[PDB]
């Protein structure tokens, strides 16, 4: 949702944001404002975050506003989410071959949850890497 | 201070009595909280005496029961506390009418006929 | 085509956000969508959504969103249903996601069914009644049929039926390892009685001769 | 497309006050969700 | 005149006697015409008397029984021709117009309108009753006509009475309605005059409604509870009856209806005693309006729902394995949640070999596995796979209490 | 005619002795006249368990039940007051009244008739005082 | 006539059996029984059960005569579904024909255009 979620403004505050959170992972979505597939992304997010407000933070991100970090993804640019923790970037293989972000919407909220957690599990142990109890390999 | 039409009014020590038989009526499920089963009590005959509040606000609620009383020929007394009442019967809330109810074979039922003559000598 | 909704409401949101671009704009905003997933709620289980301080057009505005809601995603499920029974292809929770919609629908005719029978009586005439009992009390005639009688208190064939009454309740848990807890409830209700029979016994006659208001 | 409730929008707009909107009445779950999601969660804890 | 009424109760108490009422009856018959007439008048007549009552609140009581009294003969005379109706037309005017229907005759055996004539002629009936009626008849009703002419006479005499009987209360329930604004203000405030006169004439008077505890204030003008007949409402409200059908409760949705009745049960109550205990031409009314003010609220906050619940965070998933303990006490409970034995056993399946399964008819996948020792399956069974007593699915607190309760329900049954 | 009196009376007694069975009849018998027609089966249930369903009591509640005309009930109420204690007398006669109001014939009570009757049973008593015979005595009562 | 829940939406049952009460089925049974009788007529009934006494085995009779007699041969009753099969002289048949041509008119012969057909075979 556009009011419940926290959405950021500029390169700088997503820096910040991705820093900051020490205790928490950060979930930052990265996805063009009016887009489909985005704003399906942000619905499930705006349900999950409270939930896991404890484990992890959600924020989204304009991503033709904010150009800073097309380093991330190589200037593909899809409607994206991206995971944090201690400002070191944290990779969660799904089936999709991009182990670095999901870039595809995952309908179910309690499995959306199950992955935050597990990659806040990763990120506990140090694990950069995370393997997503859910296959996929569908949606990619 | 107390309402006149609360009559008759237990004089400290007695009131005192009469709590400590109706907390012992409560103990063995011998009393009967409140207004409706004091009506009821009264009506079955069970009670063998009414214990009202005269701090019930507004009193006329509980008024009807002292005649009922009268013409069923039962002893009835106020307390000056509701709240005292109530807490001698085990109710945090406030209680304005209660019936310790008849039954023979009761440990208490001694200390109860001494409750009732007391508010008998009361009445005139 | 399930997104349709989901954009419905943003949008939504969004045109309410414009008309009141004020003061402690965001918080109210954030009011407004609860009450715009509150209304929804209330449309699916199918209670009325009456609310009291709300302000008229802000309401009229609500209700009209849960109808284009109904429209879309009645609609919605009834294609989803269509494409299951084709066998055609469904996302995995999106199945999933119409029976519990379907389900809720199902539930709303079933009752308005009800509703609407309560209304305006039942639809058997006294006549037809006449005409039905007349043949089914003409043909227990003809059978010269002894009616059940109430199990008797000491019921010789008694204790066997109870047996093969719990047995049968029973089957369903004889397979599983696990139990949640109803299950566990049933299985403990069944040792008991099992247990203590002639309690039990005495127990279900008593319901049968007396009880009739019933745990829903 | 968005055509079917500008209208309702536009009204909206012209009616309510300040106060209005400050007073709306933050709304209770109609459907009593929280208390169910108690009680089977606590009926199926795991 | 004004002098009558006396002697009419007096009258009135003759018939309390029983079944057979003959010379009796033909004395009550005499009693009725007499009396069931003038008072009707009187009534009717404006400005003969403001302290009717209470020797009409000494009479209501009276002709209630009567009628009581009439119904019991009428339904004497019946029985044994059509047993059943009184089982399905419980109330007595109702019952009397029905039999008084089925008399008739003419084209009654086809249909007269024979289904036409309940729903007009006996008003009351209901399209469900109505049924159930025409399933009685198709039982049990004889139609043989009546076993003499002088029955049949007798019967029709015992409706004539009854009717009459019943006209008089529906009367004086008039008249308690007009004045209860000065008798029983605060009750009718409460709940409104029509109601409150009902409730105040099933009563008798006022001192006697006081007198009736709030609970059972419900269930008066419930209409007798048949077996046959449904009951469940979405309401709740097990009760209906004359307070059921008030403004106060019937204006708010029907989640609150049974919290609500009982809310007004006892406020009417309540107001009752106050009318009872003030005198006439004092008409306070201000209580009764701090209880209608109460109730309204008591019905806002029922219908208002709890605040939206901010969702309960789920824990930061650490994955502590602190616990390490044991002891004769935990290690039950522990047991009735750790896989015993016989389920390890089971779990276990021979590699070679086709395990054992089991054909439940529900499904026969299921997997006995290796509990059952090899040469022991090859001959048969075990009870040996049937092990353990700590976990013995046991009851819920709730449920135990429950059960306790059916059983102290059947002891007293038995009793 | 006074009946509150009454009432009044019998509540002293009760409360003066509870157990005694004779005043819960009289209790019992002014309910039946039928000013309250209610709190009637809670009294009976009540004079039940403080007489412990005293044989008297029984018979009490029959014939009220036969007054007001539920007959299978009251017809009930008599056999159980017999099985309580079957010597005394005028639960018989309300039994055979019982009988001939309705359908039922009265072979069987005859059979059971071997046993006592003018032992104790105030009516039967009564007509007593006034002979010899039994079926004859009987009979006259139903008259 | 219970309260039925769901994911908080109640009604109540005050129409229509519940098919998961244990007995219920029974009850169904029972109910069908009478819907039996009124396809059949009670004449039929009779002759397909038989006497009381001496009831028949499924589709047998007493004799071939009264196999005959009317025109429902055999009936049965597979919970909702029903099963009859009629067996009529050409004669018969022909006049119920007419009888429906009359009840309900056919001029197009648009008869065939909506009759179900077993299009498995």
């Amino acid at each position: 949702a556009s009011v419940l979620l926290p959405q950021l403004r500029t390169g700088w505050h997503v820096d910040q944001a991705i820093v900051t959170e020490t205790k928490r992972l950060v979930v930052i979505r990265f996805g063009r404002k009016n887009d489909r597939q985005c704003m399906i992304m942000d619905e499930l997010l705006s349900s999950i975050a409270e939930r896991v407000r404890n484990f992890a933070v959600i924020y989204l991100c304009d991503i033709d506003e904010v150009s800073d970090f097309d380093e991330m993804y190589e200037l593909t640019d899809p409607m994206t989410v991206m995971f944090f923790y201690h400002n070191k970037h944290m990779m969660c293989d799904f089936g999709t071959g991009n182990n670095n972000k999901l870039n595809f919407i995952v309908d179910d909220k309690q499995e959306m949850i199950d992955i935050l957690e597990t990659i806040f599990r990763g990120a506990r142990k140090n694990k950069g890497l995370v393997v997503s109890p859910y296959d996929y390999n569908h949606k990619r | 201070a107390p309402n006149p039409k609360a009559f008759p009014l237990a004089d400290a020590a007695l009131t005192q009595q009469i709590l400590d038989v109706v907390q012992q009526a409560a103990n063995l499920r011998q009393l009967k909280k409140g207004a409706n089963e004091a009506t009821k009590t009264l009506n079955r005959g069970i009670s063998e005496f009414i214990i009202m509040a005269a701090d019930c606000e507004p009193i006329e609620i509980l008024l009807h029961l002292p005649l009922l009383c009268e013409d069923k020929n039962v002893p009835y007394v106020f307390v000056p506390s509701r709240v005292a009442l109530g807490r001698a019967c085990g109710v945090s809330r406030p209680v304005i009418a209660a019936s310790i109810t008849t039954n023979d074979a009761s440990a208490i039922k001694t200390q109860i006929y001494a409750v009732k003559d007391k508010i008998e000598t009361l009445l005139i | 085509d399930a997104y349709y909704d989901l954009e419905l409401r943003n949008s939504v949101m969004d045109d309410i956000l414009e008309m009141m671009p004020e003061s402690i704009r965001q918080k109210k905003a954030r009011t407004i969508l609860q009450h715009l997933s509150e209304a929804w709620r209330c449309w699916k289980a199918n209670i009325p959504w009456d609310v009291p301080g709300m302000p008229a057009p802000i309401k009229k505005i609500i209700e009209r969103y849960i109808k284009s809601k109904a429209d879309a995603w009645v609609s919605a499920a009834h294609y989803n249903r269509e494409r299951i029974k084709r066998g055609a292809h469904v996302e995995k929770t999106m199945v999933k996601k119409n029976l519990g919609r379907l389900t809720r629908l199902w539930i709303k005719n079933e009752q308005e069914r009800q509703r609407q029978i309560q209304k305006n009586g039942p639809e058997i005439t006294p006549e037809e009644a006449t005409t039905i009992f007349s043949v089914m009390v003409e043909w227990l005639e003809s059978r010269s049929f002894s009616p059940i009688p109430f199990p008797p208190l000491t019921y010789k064939n008694d204790t066997k039926i109870l047996v093969l009454a719990l047995e049968d309740l029973k089957d369903v848990y004889a397979s599983k390892v696990r139990l949640n807890a109803s299950e566990r409830e049933e299985l403990a209700l069944i040792e008991e009685a099992y247990d203590n029979p002639h309690d039990t016994l005495n127990r279900i006659k008593k319901y049968l001769l007396t009880q009739r208001v019933f745990k829903p | 497309g968005n055509v079917d409730l500008n209208k309702l929008t536009e009204e909206r707009e012209k009616l309510l006050q300040s106060q209005i909107d400050e007073n709306l009445a933050q709304l209770t779950k109609n459907a009593s969700n929280p208390i169910q999601v108690n009680k089977p969660n606590a009926a199926t804890d795991a | 005149p004004f002098e009558i009424l006396p002697e009419s109760i007096e009258l009135f108490r003759t018939l309390a006697l029983i079944s057979p009422d003959r010379l009796s009856l033909s004395e009550t018959a005499q009693i009725l015409p007499k009396i069931v007439d003038l008072k009707r008048i009187l009534q009717q007549q404006e400005i003969d008397f403001i302290k009717l009552l209470p020797f009409f609140n000494e009479i209501i009581p009276l002709i209630k029984s009567n009628i009581k009294l009439m119904h019991n003969f009428l339904i004497s005379l019946y029985s044994r021709r059509f047993p059943e109706l009184s089982s399905l037309i419980p109330s007595p005017l109702q019952y009397s117009k029905v039999i008084s229907i089925l008399e008739n005759e003419n084209y009654s055996k086809n249909e007269s309108d024979e289904l036409f004539f309940h729903l007009e002629n006996k008003a009351k009936l209901t399209r469900e009753q109505i049924l159930v009626l025409t399933m009685s008849m198709k039982t049990s009703f004889k139609n043989k006509e009546p076993l003499d002419i002088k029955t049949r006479t007798q019967i029709l005499e015992a409706n004539s009475i009854l009717e009459n009987l019943w006209k008089l209360q529906e009367d004086i329930g008039q008249y308690i309605a007009s004045k209860i604004s000065i008798i029983a203000p605060n009750v009718c405030f409460l709940v409104g005059p029509e109601i409150a006169a009902q409730l105040i004439a099933h009563a008798g008077g006022v001192l006697e409604f006081s007198r009736i505890p709030s609970c059972n204030i419900a269930s008066i003008g419930k209409n007798k509870h048949l077996s046959h007949e449904l009951h469940t409402l979405e309401s709740g409200v097990r009760q209906e009856g004359y307070l059921f059908a008030s403004d106060m409760i019937q204006k708010f949705p029907v989640s609150v209806h049974k919290q609500m009745l009982r809310m007004l049960c006892a406020k009417v109550s309540l107001a009752a005693r106050v009318d009872a205990g003030q005198k006439n031409g004092d008409r306070n009314t201000v209580l009764a309006h701090k209880w209608k003010a109460e109730l309204s609220k008591k019905a806002r906050k029922l219908s208002e729902a709890p605040s939206i619940s901010e969702t309960k965070a789920l824990p930061i998933p650490e994955d502590q394995p602190k616990k390490k303990r044991a002891g004769r006490k935990f290690r039950k409970y522990k047991e009735k949640f750790r896989l015993s034995h016989v389920r390890q056993l089971q779990n276990r399946m021979e590699f070679g070999k086709q395990e054992q399964t089991v054909l439940d008819s529900y499904g026969e996948e299921v997997g006995l596995g290796m509990s059952n020792t090899s040469l022991q399956q090859a001959v048969g069974a075990t009870s040996g796979s049937r092990r353990s007593a700590g976990n013995q699915a046991k009851l819920t607190k709730v449920m135990k209490h429950r059960i306790s309760e059916a059983n102290q329900q059947a002891d007293e049954f038995l009793i | 005619g006074n009946l509150d009196q009454a009432e009044l009376l019998v509540t002293q007694a009760l409360q003066k002795f509870p157990s005694n069975a004779l005043l819960w009849v009289e209790q019992i018998k002014l309910f039946k006249h039928g000013n309250k027609s209610s709190l009637k089966k809670t009294i009976f249930q009540d004079a039940l368990r403080r007489t412990q369903n005293d044989h008297r009591v029984l018979l009490e509640i029959g014939v009220s039940f036969y007054a007001e005309a539920q007959y299978e009930t009251s017809l009930k109420w008599l056999e159980r007051a017999l099985k309580k204690c079957s010597r005394y007398g005028d639960t018989w006669v309300w039994l055979f009244r019982t009988y001939a109001r309705l359908g039922k014939d009265t072979v069987d009570l005859y059979n059971m008739f071997d046993q006592c009757e003018p032992t104790y049973g105030p009516e039967w008593i009564a007509a007593s005082k006034n002979c010899t015979p039994r079926e004859i005595l009987l009979r006259l009562m139903n008259d | 006539n219970v309260v039925i829940n769901f994911k908080d939406m109640s009604h109540v049952n005050k129409y229509g059996l519940i098919r998961g009460l244990k007995f219920a089925s029974f009850i169904f049974q029972y109910y069908g029984l009478v819907i039996d009788l009124l396809l059949l007529g009670q004449e039929r009934a009779t002759d397909l059960a038989g006497p009381a006494n001496n009831p028949n085995e499924f589709m047998q009779f007493k004799s071939k005569e009264v196999e005959k007699a009317h025109p429902i041969r055999l009936y049965t009753r597979y919970l909702d579904r029903i099963y009859m099969l009629f067996h009529f002289e050409e004669d018969e048949g022909e006049e119920l024909t007419d009888e429906y041509l009359a009840e309900n008119p056919d001029p197009n012969f648009e008869n065939s255009i909506g009759y179900n057909n077993r299009k498995c075979w």
